[PDB]
């Protein structure tokens, strides 16, 4: 459902024996092709960010700051895994290049995108973002896309 | 414990004269493996990995290089502990039943330990593959009455989310009609990766009777092994028959990396510790076995049931 | 622990019943070596 | 060394867990050859000569002579290396993560070194054999977004100068003029005097099925036997299926004098040196391997393709 | 090892010189258990019995007996791991930094290696023991910027389901009122069958110095902290009663037995500040270094503690 | 296997820690026996 | 030098590596010797 790997079991194995297009799943985490110079950032979730543009969330004070899905003008990053048990989501700062699959709002290579209200990548305007594959479709409400991220434009 | 129980020196003595299960023959020696359980529910997790982009070509300087995933899946298979008893007659009364070559009473029916034991192991050990094949627990030529079971478990005859073919009633008695719902089912099955494989089919006496017939001077049998050939890359198809069937074709391949069974090892029958004693000469005995265990892919086998009416 | 070990003197029951479930698995690995189709 | 580095001392423990690659089944023993280099172009120099002139008698006096003449070929074959990158946890961290019957998060799928180091070297074999086959490098079930490659790097489907034949997509299920392609193809290989040898077909999943139909209580499959027999003096002729091909038929020798497999040794998946470590729990780790090194002689191989459009 | 990082030799010349946490003043010893975790979950399961009937008379033949019956409660503690960075000198750079009367770069601030863990190790077990004492973790005086912890990880001042009395405004200074709401919290609380325990009280050092004064006329020969403790002793079966004073807390009053079948700390073993084993290095003199610690394990029966807040605003 | 003992020579980083965590508990132990409220 | 030899003991990563090619080679070799087309 809303979650990156639920915990389900079933009473049989699924029929996943090949080794092509095996990675178009919603418990892929992180970045298809990453470097080992990427500056990671950690945050408390607020709502389910899982790999959505994020931005940050204060409370009334009592409580640090928060990230939650959201883009336009108030991106910060990207979040690219949760922890669920402590609730703690990965963010890579927009500051820093990303390459990976992504939300995106219900497109062919080469597209622009931007990340709209809450967090999903849509059809272009101040974000760098290229569509690298076309649209891959996971659950009747759930698209992904595999998409670059290079900074505003 | 041999000197005070007779019963478990009498059980060890005559353990070795049970006849071998014929569920061994439906399975390969890789694709069974045991676990250490009685009852209860125990969970299996299988890990896979995956690629997520074309690899990196490792030129002049580069520190941003495509990565491998991992992926989880889990299981759970349920387990029933069962019991039955008999009766039989004490061991400081066999004197006065031992008569000239044969001990026990045959007006009452009553026999030794040993004798009663080997018996009994022997019905429940066709009970339990009568379960292994077909998913149910009956004592029943109707197969009803049929004892209720746990979920998660199955048979390959019931086994959910494979290939189910039907053959209508109008059409019970030809062959051709059959052969085109099986070869149906051979095409929609989906080996994979690991297609080369040996394979396993089981039919029914009158299936076995309608195969050996001429092809509408080659028969329906060879037509068959050529089809199941012709996707197991030309490997072994193995044909049995079983009287516990009615009707049905399964087909399914004898690869551990698709269908595994994991039975406890108390499974077959083993001597409960406790024995009903009284002021009489007769007794009685338990008998324990454990039920459960059948793990399978999705959509590799190919059941066919060819309905009568 | 095996029944087929003419040597082995199970101590108490549940050792018995181990050498049970070590016999019917030396059988079943006798049966497969033993089994031609 | 394995005092020193666990990840080294553990892809030792677990090496011989990785299955053998299919393409070995492809190939006959002599065929391969492994050479050492990671990166850059060999060059194979053939030797060769022939008679320039009828044999001199010899009788009484004479000095001229005739004379044995010798000839070169020089052929250059590219090797590229190629990595991934994958992430485990660390050897101080396996202990808090050590549940009951596996160790590793089921939640954020992280595995051991050992169980991903074998995952992974599974899927790269898996790779390296789709390239052996088509001579292309995709993760893609349809085959698209292929990663370039360099020249004189080619598989057996790809390797130019060969015999290519081609079915109209109107006789797409003609078996009868897929046949008579493949025949015009047998006519025109060209083994000259390495014909007595065995012969390898590799052909897609439908092109099997097509094969076991009767032809027109002889099968389509003995036939093509038969025909390449005619012109192999007899040998051997074995048929394999790889769902690696679609509506392709391949058919070359089995000998070393006319296809050779040069292969780097470093062409299976091997650990890297480095390994990525910071103040958590999860580390990195990196594989590597070689493509590239099929040799063949022009006219040797048969590669027939099958119109769907 | 230690002929191979001088990081971790140093560690265990200086590991001696970090004073031990106060927070195990407000224990008993035998309340203290270690567990063997860094982050995730435990359970604990507690059983207990109960009689279904009246005894039965064993007299000539009887083959119906009375039965006891069984039952059992699950608790389940959280911890969390977390992890500081601190810069120092590299080992080999030190000898361009040593001076007369000192070893470092004070105009840069730069600390040798040795010097700087002590110094983070001291802080960090203060703020562990600020989350023991109080259940939040805080840098700041105000309480605010407050991490978010996880469920099931409370301390002494906020655990669940205890006994909460609220003294008011305008009687902040008057003692009497204050012994009114306290003596109120004592009669609400719960002990059960474990009621013979010693006690131990923790206040704020305005409490603690309201305390010594005459008991109120006033009265000689005795002070409101005599009639505390006696108090105290009405309910705990004249045992032994303890008090203690800390900054920590703020117009707050904390009484709660010392007995471990009712409050329980089982701490992780790696809970107090540990060195990690990664150090970051470059061409520079600058090193960096990690310090871990694991937060979690208070355990506690229900309406067994007595918070007192006098309310000052 | 505890900091407290010189004797002790570590072999690696975890056996580090667990005498790390061992001197903690033996401090603890320590203080208990000689606190005097 | 092949990994399959308890007496081998690599002395660094260089070894490591033809140790394992060396292992890879001989697998290929034993599949071969037991292969029956």
């Amino acid at each position: 459902a809303l979650m990156k790997n639920p915990q389900q079991d079933s009473g049989l194995l699924s029929n996943s024996i090949d080794f092509r297009d095996q990675n178009l799943i919603f418990s892929n985490s992180g970045g298809v092709c990453t470097s080992s110079k990427d500056k990671i950032e950690n945050y408390p979730a607020k709502g389910y960010p899982y790999k959505r543009g994020v931005k940050l969330s204060f409370g009334d004070g009592t409580t640090e700051l928060e990230v939650e899905a959201g883009g336009g003008d108030d991106l910060y990053g990207v979040c690219s895994d949760i922890d669920e048990f402590s609730g703690m989501a990965t963010v890579i700062p927009i500051t820093n290049n990303f390459t990976g699959y992504l939300t995106l709002k219900k497109v062919n290579p080469g597209d622009k995108l931007n990340f709209n209200q809450h967090g999903e990548l849509e059809k272009v305007k101040s974000v760098n973002a290229i569509a690298l594959s076309k649209a891959h479709k996971l659950t009747e409400d759930l698209f992904i896309v595999l998409a670059s991220v290079f900074g505003n434009r | 414990l041999f000197d005070e129980n007779y019963y478990a020196k009498a059980v060890a003595n005559i353990i070795g004269e049970v006849k071998d299960p014929i569920m061994y023959k439906w399975f390969s020696p890789d694709q069974i493996e045991d676990v250490d359980l009685q009852m209860g529910y125990q969970k299996t997790v299988k890990w896979d990995a995956f690629l997520n982009a074309n690899p990196t070509t490792i030129a002049n300087e580069v520190n941003t290089i495509s990565t491998i995933g991992f992926s989880s899946e889990v299981v759970r298979l349920n387990y029933l502990k069962l019991q039955y008893k008999f009766r039989h007659l004490k061991q400081t009364s066999e004197k006065f039943y031992t008569s000239d070559s044969y001990i026990g009473d045959i007006n009452n029916n009553l026999l030794p330990f040993a004798q009663a034991y080997k018996l009994a192991s022997s019905e429940i050990i066709k009970l339990i593959n009568h379960f292994v094949l077909t998913g149910t627990v009956s004592i029943q030529k109707d197969g009803k009455n049929q004892k209720r079971l746990l979920p998660n478990m199955y048979g390959l005859l019931n086994m959910p989310e494979q290939i189910k073919e039907e053959v209508a009633s109008g059409d019970k008695d030809k062959m051709d009609k059959i052969f085109e719902k099986i070869e149906a089912g051979l095409s929609k099955l989906e080996l994979g990766d690991e297609f080369s494989t040996p394979m396993m089919v089981i039919v029914d006496p009158a299936t076995s009777l309608k195969l050996v017939k001429p092809y509408a001077c080659e028969k329906w049998e060879d037509v068959l092994i050529q089809t199941i050939k012709a996707i197991n890359n030309r490997e072994d198809v193995y044909i049995e028959t079983s009287n516990l069937l009615k009707h049905k074709i399964l087909i399914y391949p004898l690869n551990s990396e698709l269908i595994k069974f994991k039975p406890s090892k108390y499974m077959l029958p083993t001597p409960n510790e406790q024995v009903d004693k009284d002021s009489t000469d007769v007794a009685h005995s338990y008998i324990d076995f454990v039920l459960g265990g059948l793990l399978a892919t999705r959509k590799t086998i190919l059941q066919v049931n060819i309905k009568q009416s | 622990a095996s029944l087929l070990d003419s040597n082995f003197v199970p101590i108490n029951f549940t050792e018995f019943v181990q050498a049970i479930s070590n016999t019917y698995k030396q059988r079943r690995i006798q049966f497969y070596e033993n089994l031609k189709r």
